[PDB]
RNA sequence: GGGUGUCCGCACUAAGUUCGGCAUCAAUAUGGUGACCUCCCGGGAGCGGGGGACCACCAGGUUGCCUAAGGAGGGGUGAACCGGCCCAGGUCGGAAACGGAGCAGGUCAAAACUCCCGUGCUGAUCAGUAGUGGGAUCGCGCCUA
């Protein structure tokens, strides 16, 4: 119930996204993570 | 601190092939465990291209997980040779490899119980490698057939590791009386043949 | 008796000559390209039956030259087979003799 | 009411999967094979009989104060002419019997190339399985009078 406050749970539109917590590539906003993939296959290949 | 040697030793191989026999997988058990250890503790032997040689030297033994490392040289050396004694009673010059084997296999136990000799590990481990040591100084110099030295290290191993088992619980004692009767049968074999002249 | 004397051919003294090649001494005693006509004058100055044949060449000489050609002949023994010299019993002798002299005649 | 899963650019550990770079130690006793070297014996030549020293390749018997390892591994394939062997002709020695250096021609592949198996060190890989944790928690299950 922390919700980091619950003052604002109510006021920005009474709850998150209804999405809400899922699968992060279910929701959607959908995005799929492509150059911060990219940059950590290239960090983590590279050493 | 602290490190049950003969515990490792008999649980791994008891999991990974030696209850039925097969020291081929547990050398190969053996070697990708040494991988994960030194990919985990960034301890690498050689980056592409060049080798260098690893050295455990004192000060990591902080982390009472290092000693595994050559703990597991050992054993993998251990095992490969008895894995050779399989296959040479069909291709008898396999002996000659395996001989090499065990005396890198004590090379490396001698090494691993100079590293315990350090003011940073605990009596016990000091007793179990010890132990280690002089049993597979025994086991060399028992396939060079030469008894009084074979006895020498069985008589140096069953005493110390009756000193650890007269220590504590009978429970926790129960491996080590396992080991002294496991290598008893040598140790008959060798009186019989020093006694003979 | 014409036909029963031993035969010389130049190879047999060669130095740059292998074993195979036909040669028969020592390195270190025999000379550089020894020719049958140095041969058979080292032999008649000593006191020889000799003659050289410049027509015969040795069959292991594929050289097809002066220097390779030729075959010296020594008489060594009498009808009776006592020696002509006791000097040179054998062949061996003589052809070490001939390394020995050859070098004194021209090669200065 | 609590605990816990459902959530994350999470973390640690352990047993795994898939895949690329590099590297593959020697000393010997003995036997076979080839070249050179060096001794004898016999012959009128060609040459015939035999003895040692040493080099390099194969085998493979005993070994290690050589290791990060380093087996006596396998597959494809692979032939000049300044390699081996068989050498018509021809040439040289021979009276001949035949023999020598060997062209042309045909011919034979041990090595080196190369791909693996084995062994060692690597560098990764999986929107990853298991176990313990962390941040998170209106929604949703499950466990608790
Ligand atoms: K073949
Ligand atoms: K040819
Ligand atoms: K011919
Ligand atoms: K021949
Ligand atoms: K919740
Ligand atoms: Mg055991
Ligand atoms: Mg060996
Ligand atoms: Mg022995
Ligand atoms: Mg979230
Ligand atoms: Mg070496
Ligand atoms: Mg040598
Ligand atoms: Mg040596
Ligand atoms: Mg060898
Ligand atoms: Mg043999
Ligand atoms: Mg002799
Ligand atoms: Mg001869
Ligand atoms: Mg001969
Ligand atoms: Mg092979
Ligand atoms: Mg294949
Ligand atoms: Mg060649
Ligand atoms: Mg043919
Ligand atoms: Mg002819
Ligand atoms: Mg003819
Ligand atoms: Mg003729
Ligand atoms: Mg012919
Ligand atoms: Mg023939
Ligand atoms: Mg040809
Ligand atoms: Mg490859
Ligand atoms: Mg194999
Ligand atoms: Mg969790
Ligand atoms: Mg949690
Ligand atoms: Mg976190
Ligand atoms: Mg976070
Ligand atoms: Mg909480």
């Amino acid at each position: 119930k922390k919700k980091g406050k619950l003052p604002k749970n109510y006021d920005p539109k009474v709850t998150p996204d209804p999405e809400r917590w899922l699968p992060m590539r279910e929701r959607s906003y959908y995005r799929g993570r492509k150059k911060g993939k990219k940059k950590d296959q290239i960090g983590k290949g590279t050493q | 601190h602290h490190l049950e040697i003969l515990q490792i030793i008999k649980e791994s191989q008891q999991q990974h092939g030696l209850r039925h026999g097969d020291f081929q997988r547990y050398r190969g058990y053996c070697s990708r465990r040494q991988r994960r250890l030194r990919k985990t503790l960034n301890f690498k032997m050689g980056n592409r291209h060049k080798f260098t040689g690893k050295k455990v030297t004192e000060d990591l033994l902080t982390d009472n997980r290092y000693l595994l490392l050559v703990l597991m040289d050992a054993e993998r050396a251990w095992s490969y040779a008895m894995q050779l004694k399989q296959e040479a009673n069909t291709e008898p010059r396999k002996r000659f490899h395996l001989l090499s084997r065990l005396r890198k296999a004590v090379k490396h136990a001698e090494e691993l119980e100079r590293l315990c000799e350090s003011n940073r590990v605990d009596a016990k481990t000091k007793l179990e490698a010890q132990a280690y040591t002089a049993y597979l100084s025994g086991m060399l110099r028992f396939e060079h057939q030469e008894w009084k030295a074979a006895i020498e290290a069985f008589n140096k191993c069953k005493t110390i590791y009756e000193k650890l088992a007269s220590a504590f619980t009978e429970e926790q004692a129960v491996l080590y009386n396992q080991r002294v009767e496991e290598i008893s049968p040598n140790i008959r074999y060798c009186a019989y043949n020093i006694g003979d002249q | 008796d014409q036909d029963r004397f031993i035969c010389i051919y130049p190879a047999y003294l060669n130095n740059k000559k292998t074993i195979a090649e036909g040669r028969r001494i020592p390195i270190s005693k025999a000379v550089e390209n020894p020719t049958a006509t140095e041969i058979q004058d080292v032999c008649s100055a000593v006191g020889l039956n000799v003659f050289l044949e410049k027509n015969k060449m040795y069959s292991r000489e594929w050289n097809r030259d002066v220097q390779y050609r030729g075959r010296v002949r020594v008489q060594l023994k009498q009808e009776d087979g006592s020696l002509c010299l006791v000097q040179f019993p054998s062949r061996k002798s003589v052809m070490l003799y001939a390394a020995e002299m050859i070098p004194k005649l021209k090669t200065r």
